[PDB]
């Protein structure tokens, strides 16, 4: 999820 | 490739919106005290990337490093931003507009009032230090920042931002001298911060394991730091 | 009431002598590298002690502020020693100018390798940015200092020794602007420095408790940090 | 003793 929101 | 001033008013656009949130209608426990925070923070949490990734440059950084820094400097990220909107606030802390703390408030939960007092200290001297909006926003990048090819590009990111505290402090027009004094009375302070840190990730950790508190999600992830242990 | 250039001659007077400790004639292993290493310290930590004294206005300070400013920084202070000793030498460690380990070296001890790398990474950092021996002078009092008429006292002489490092910066010549960023620069290479002795503290925590290493008198009171905890 | 020293 930080990982997604990085991404994103 | 951007001036100072130019990274400044972008820093500025990047600052986070508020984020809202009230004392729970009955009094405060241990236990829901510790929910409010952990309620605030996931929000703040969330904020806090969006922020990061507005930083020009951040984003071109490695996923590795970008999710590293977070990692680390998040509660010192948090910290600082309760220091500026407590700034002017003495004996309480405004964790948000409306669930501001008074300092014995601390005495709620085991152990957190010695943490409160740091961070009430910090506060006092960035207050005595009279801090300006613009050089606490170049400070709290300075925190995420300073926690081949991505490490070049830390260390330009980095250097900018430390160039525009440097342009910030410059345009107060007192001496060289004093310039200097003010730059290096603020970085010491930092030091306070993150040691106001270390003590409220341990302090929190507990709370966590004596089931005080629940942890969950995008709050749990960062606290464990799983990719930033390896 | 001391000029900068007087105080730094004081504190080039100051300077500890050199422990001279010497590799044991049989390889090393994780406890007689560790051996060595507590050795070399309990020696050190007498001298700091000394050295602290010398420094204008600390023996001024109530003695409980002289103990706690001592029992927080001790390890940082050693570490910022041992990285001016090995500035020079890339990829060594220079605990002692006749004790130089090499990186690799750090195998023998189990989790140190990582604590070695970052010294090295931050010692590599100092040379990059020329740190002159003045200069470390004033940065390795500030790690102390930086650690209500004794917090008045205190305030007072960390920044003296402050000032101190602005004067000797701007002795060489550059810009306002670089004298700045050089200021920067290096305070800000002194969380790393932190950081790393936090690490250092914590691990050598658990090779006493291990029992792999016995720690006694003056060290042993300083790890503990009674006073300090209170 | 860091305190003997201290006091010296
Ligand atoms: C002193 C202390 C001790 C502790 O155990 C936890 C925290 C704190 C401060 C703090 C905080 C939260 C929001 C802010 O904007 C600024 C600080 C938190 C906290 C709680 C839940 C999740 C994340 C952080
Ligand atoms: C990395 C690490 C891990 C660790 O467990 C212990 C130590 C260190 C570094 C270090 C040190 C010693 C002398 C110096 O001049 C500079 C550093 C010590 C150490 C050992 C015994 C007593 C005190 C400190």
């Amino acid at each position: 999820s930080l990982i997604d929101l990085l991404a994103d | 490739a951007l001036s100072p001033e130019q990274l400044v008013l972008t820093l500025l656009e990047a600052e986070p919106p508020h984020v809202l949130i009230s004392r729970p209608s009955a009094p405060f426990t241990e236990a829901s005290m510790m929910m409010s925070l952990t309620k605030l923070a996931d929000k703040e949490l969330v904020h806090m990337i969006s922020w990061a990734k507005k930083i020009p440059g951040f984003v071109e950084l490695s996923l590795f490093d970008q999710v590293r820094l977070l990692e680390s400097c998040w509660m010192e990220v948090l910290m600082m931003g309760l220091m500026w909107r407590s700034i002017d606030h003495p004996g309480k802390l405004i964790f948000a507009p409306d669930l501001v703390l008074d300092r014995d408030e601390g005495k709620c939960v085991e152990g957190i009032l010695e943490i409160f007092d740091m961070l009430l200290a910090t506060t006092s001297r960035f207050r005595e230090l009279k801090l300006q909006h613009k050089e606490y926003l170049c400070v709290k990048a300075m925190i995420l920042l300073n926690s081949a090819d991505s490490s070049r590009k830390l260390a330009h990111l980095l250097n900018a931002v430390t160039d525009a505290l440097v342009w910030v402090i410059a345009k107060s027009g007192i001496s060289s001298q004093q310039q200097s004094m003010r730059l290096a009375n603020l970085l010491m302070l930092l030091s306070h911060v993150r040691h106001a840190s270390n003590k409220g990730m341990e302090h929190l950790l507990n709370m966590k394991c004596k089931n005080v508190v629940p942890v969950y999600d995008l709050l749990l992830e960062m606290l464990n730091a799983h990719v930033l242990r390896g």
